[PDB]
């Protein structure tokens, strides 16, 4: 449990992969060549975390970059910590995936997933004891969502005993006119169900609206969207790049979060709500970092956390603040919204505070729920998804690729059992 | 919906 | 990579490509003599206008194309005029026999003598790419080469080149230009054999354009030469995704993947703007939010259909020039608001839109305005089916006693190849009726 392995798939998981690699660098004192110039030896202490080390001493990401068209992947290698990570950690296609799933996880894809595979041992070797892989990736295209989960169904047999992490872009009408994105996702939550450990529902119904509503951004770009994905980043992995008590590795995180194999849906929440035009001169209130990253507005996720029950939560601080004031805030949530965390798991609402603020913040608050609430997304691409599939719509493109109809269908039962099991226990 | 890093 | 070859059938279809590739010379600042000052990359290159053009170690860049005609008259003009120099010779063939608006003639008799031939041809292009896309298929529905020996081509290629993507664009017959009488015969039987072999086909309606240049151009009596350069704006609309890229763009495949719900169902409505005059057009600047408004205007349809008698399964706007997310955001927004655009119930409402930031260029001596933006729908609307119904009365019309019938016979098809063809056309008007139903 100390090295964690980072891999980004596709537009989506390559472009986040980015900028989360370019926010956690900037907060560890990592320049765009690798060298380190920062002032704190926090920075420096679990560095070995997410970089390897290489002569001249300089820091080396440990992140594989993969895509079925090498479009993004030469404007991130051109991109601004470009030339950071490991040249030979770039693999890359040329045929792309059209957004279709079968053809990221059943031909196009499976062409070349081996290549892939080949560059994630070879870091897997490097570390002297690997906890597990974070996926960063969109659901509704086709390489991240169907060469991804065919990544990890393929990683979890090389390393079943390690942890299975992702960062999932959940797919909106809000943001993409693509039609067939509820297929790719519907085929994908069947696999991360199965699949993974952890997963962080990123939800780009959310990111909009919260652009749009909140930062009165009135043509939100991806990298408005994307600046709210790498905060949430940066935060719900603070617990594991700094110092700190709970939630400190990806096992643990895992056993504090979820009470049930496959319920293991996170909904992520920050504060404060910030773009990248935002002055934010004043710092919050213990007390308004409180109030808001419960509140839906902050969620990432888009649900009604109100609608369900609070199964796990976990709740990270960081910056300069009074850690006795933490405690009474945190412990007034609970006691005020009693109702809605679930008896049956005492002290389900767990802390921690890490001294080392955000980049241009000076306190910022991230949350990390389990909430049942959370079965309101999968409805949400469960009823996009039937609409189209009763119809049988759509369909020859994945039959083109191999795929079958009754493929779809237990994709489609298997989430509505998902869907089910979330309300199984949000009357309880 | 037109939405560009 | 993801080239794509482009494929002239038929007097039509060759004369629409030369009214194309000029125009796709004067977009990227190609000369006449294939020589590109642009380009630096010398011999070879990665640009997005390579995949329309190769390079040459001379400096010249050379159309990914294949003209044919079973007679030499139309491309003997291609082989003399302006842009002579821009082909290489092996790519203009001709027979001497053209198939005298006999499909069976095109398809059969005529067109076996020369299949090979172009085969051989289309297959050294094919050679010449690192990852080709597929093919794009110029030609008439009403000629018997536009008719016939596409079909017979169409068909060859999905044996030589498996699933390798066939797009068509088709000529749909007008009677205000018509030169057979048998063009509705012809159109059943080709439409019919390439049916399954097409991924996607841009139907052109001439009576729509003929309508548009007489119309928004005030052109008295519209020509080939009026009606092709038209044509060309729109095709150029269509593969400029193709051809361009930028942050904004989107690639024509993705609009394919929205466009068709079933492999049958793959004929998009076109409908362009804007189509204006010089002299209208001096002093007034049309606007985003202008242009988008005129796709809804049936006025402005590339097909003669009536998409309000119909029901949208998608709509793609293929932007060009000067616009801004920004204002094509609030311009759907306005029409959202300012029309009804009834969608079946299975599909989703969302507009899948790309932008390519270069302008609509215009052919010199061109009837069009040069304007700063420009914009090109892409439906897919049940109301295309119209199309098929007025070539299917006239069709059935001439069959019911057996008209004409006797020199396709004579030629070596049936009566069955017929009613065979008939009994397909007849399907796809009721599966195109299947889904605008609503669901249960
Ligand atoms: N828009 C447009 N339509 C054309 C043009 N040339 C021919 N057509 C149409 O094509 C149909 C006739 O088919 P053609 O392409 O001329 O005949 P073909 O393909 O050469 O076949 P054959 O001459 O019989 O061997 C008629 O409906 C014409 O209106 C053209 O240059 N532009
Ligand atoms: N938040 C965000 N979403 C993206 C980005 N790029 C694509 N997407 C979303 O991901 C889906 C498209 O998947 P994409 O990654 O482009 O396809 P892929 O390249 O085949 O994996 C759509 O729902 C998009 O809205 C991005 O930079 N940021
Ligand atoms: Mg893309
Ligand atoms: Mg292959
Ligand atoms: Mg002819
Ligand atoms: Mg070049």
């Amino acid at each position: 449990m100390r090295e964690i392995v980072h891999i980004q798939a596709g537009q989506c998981g390559n472009q986040i992969g980015a900028k989360f690699w370019e926010v956690i660098s900037d907060e560890h004192g990592i320049d765009p060549t690798g060298s380190y110039h920062g002032d704190s030896d926090l920075q420096l202490e679990r560095i070995n975390v997410y970089y390897n080390e290489a002569t001249g001493n300089k820091y080396v990401p440990r992140a594989i970059l993969v895509d079925l068209e090498p479009g993004t992947m030469d404007s991130v290698r051109s991109g601004p910590f470009g030339q950071i990570f490991r040249p030979d950690n770039f693999v890359f296609g040329q045929s792309g995936a059209g957004n279709n799933w079968a053809k990221g996880h059943y031909t196009e894809g499976a062409e070349l997933v081996d290549s892939v595979l080949d560059v994630v041992r070879k870091e897997s070797e490097s570390c002297d004891c690997l906890q597990g892989f974070q996926l960063t990736h969109s659901l509704g295209g086709g390489t991240g969502s169907g060469m991804g989960t065919l990544l990890i169904s393929k990683i979890r047999e090389e390393y079943p005993d390690r942890i299975m992490n992702t960062f999932s872009v959940m797919p909106s009408p809000k943001v993409s006119d693509t039609v067939v994105e509820p297929y790719n996702a519907t085929l994908s939550v069947h696999q991360l169900v199965e699949n993974t450990d952890e997963t962080y529902c990123i939800d780009n119904e959310a990111l909009y609206d919260i652009c749009f509503r909140t930062l009165k951004l009135t043509t939100p770009t991806y990298g408005d969207l994307n600046h709210l994905v790498s905060a949430t980043m940066s935060g719900v992995t603070t617990c594991l790049r700094f110092p700190g008590q709970l939630n400190a590795d990806l096992r643990k995180l895992a056993v504090n979060m979820v009470p049930f194999p496959r319920l293991h849906f996170f909904m992520p929440g920050f504060a404060p709500l910030t773009s990248r035009g935002s002055q934010q001169y004043r710092a919050l209130t213990v007390p308004e970092l409180t109030q808001q990253m419960f509140d839906s507005k902050n969620m990432m996720a888009a649900c009604d956390p109100r609608h369900g029950r609070y199964l796990t939560v976990a709740a990270i601080f960081r910056g300069r603040m009074s850690m006795k004031e933490v405690d009474e805030q945190m412990l007034n949530v609970q006691n005020k919204n009693s109702s809605y965390f679930v008896e049956w798991i005492p002290n389900n609402v767990k802390t921690a505070v890490c001294d080392i603020p955000p980049r241009g913040l000076k306190m910022s608050a991230t949350f990390i729920g389990n909430s049942t609430a959370i079965q309101e997304l999968f409805k949400r691409i469960s009823e996009q998804f039937t609409a189209m599939f009763r119809r049988k719509a759509f369909l020859h493109w994945y039959t083109g690729e191999g795929m079958d109809e009754m493929e779809f269908t237990e994709a489609e039962s298997n989430m509505n059992d998902l869907v089910s099991e979330y309300q199984q226990y949000q009357d309880a | 919906v037109v939405x560009x890093f | 990579m993801r080239e794509c070859i482009s494929i002239h059938v038929g007097q039509a279809g060759v004369q629409i490509g030369n009214a194309c590739w000029e125009l796709y010379c004067l977009e990227h600042g190609i000369q006449p003599d294939g020589q590109m000052p642009s380009d630096k990359t010398i011999g070879g290159g990665d640009d997005s206008f390579n995949t329309f053009f190769s390079e040459t170690g001379a400096g010249k860049h050379v159309p990914r194309a294949v003209f044919v005609d079973l007679e030499p008259t139309v491309i003997d003009e291609v082989r003399t005029g302006t842009y002579r120099q821009l082909f290489h010779p092996e790519q203009l063939i001709t027979g001497k026999e053209d198939a005298a608006n006999n499909y069976a003639r095109g398809h059969y008799t005529i067109g076996k003598e020369i299949i090979d031939l172009v085969l051989d041809r289309i297959r050294k292009l094919a050679d010449q790419c690192t990852g080709l896309q597929g093919f794009l298929v110029f030609h008439s529905f009403g000629g018997g080469t536009g008719s016939g020996f596409t079909s017979l081509l169409m068909e060859r290629l999905s044996v030589d080149y498996g699933k390798k993507s066939k797009l068509e664009f088709s000529i749909y017959p007008a009677p205000q230009v018509s030169t057979a009488v048998v063009e509705p015969y012809n159109s059943i039987l080709t439409t019919h054999t390439t049916l399954e072999h097409s991924d996607c086909a841009f139907m052109v309606d001439n009576e729509a354009i003929y309508d548009i240049c007489r119309r928004n151009l005030d052109i008295e009596r519209p020509t080939y030469t009026n009606l092709n350069r038209l044509i060309s704006q729109i095709v150029s609309s269509i593969t400029a995704s193709l051809r361009f890229d930028g942050a904004l763009n989107v690639d024509l495949t993705e609009f394919q993947t929205n466009l068709v719900p079933y492999p049958r169902i793959h004929f998009p409505l076109a409908t362009y703007a804007p189509v204006i005059s010089a002299e209208k057009a001096y002093h007034e600047q049309l606007s985003v939010a202008e242009i988008t408004n005129a796709c809804f205007e049936p006025a402005n349809q590339m097909v003669k259909c009536d998409p309000r008698h119909g029901k949208y399964m998608a709509c793609c706007l293929l932007y060009r020039g000067d616009v801004v997310p920004k204002d094509v955001n609030a311009a759907i927004a306005t029409i959202k608001t300012k029309r009804s655009i009834q969608f079946v119930d299975w599909c989703p409402t969302g507009f899948k839109v790309g932008i390519n930031y270069q302008p609509p260029t215009v052919v010199p001596g061109g009837d069009l305005a040069k304007v700063q933006r420009a914009v090109c729908m892409l439906s897919n609307t049940t109301a295309i089916a119209e199309a098929w119904a007025r070539l299917d009365h006239k069709f059935d019309l001439m069959y019911a006693k057996r008209a004409f019938v006797h020199w396709y016979v004579g030629e070596g098809m049936e009566e069955g190849e017929f009613s065979e063809a008939r009994e397909d056309m007849a399907a796809l008007e009721k599966d195109y009726e299947e889904v605008g139903v609503d669901s249960v």
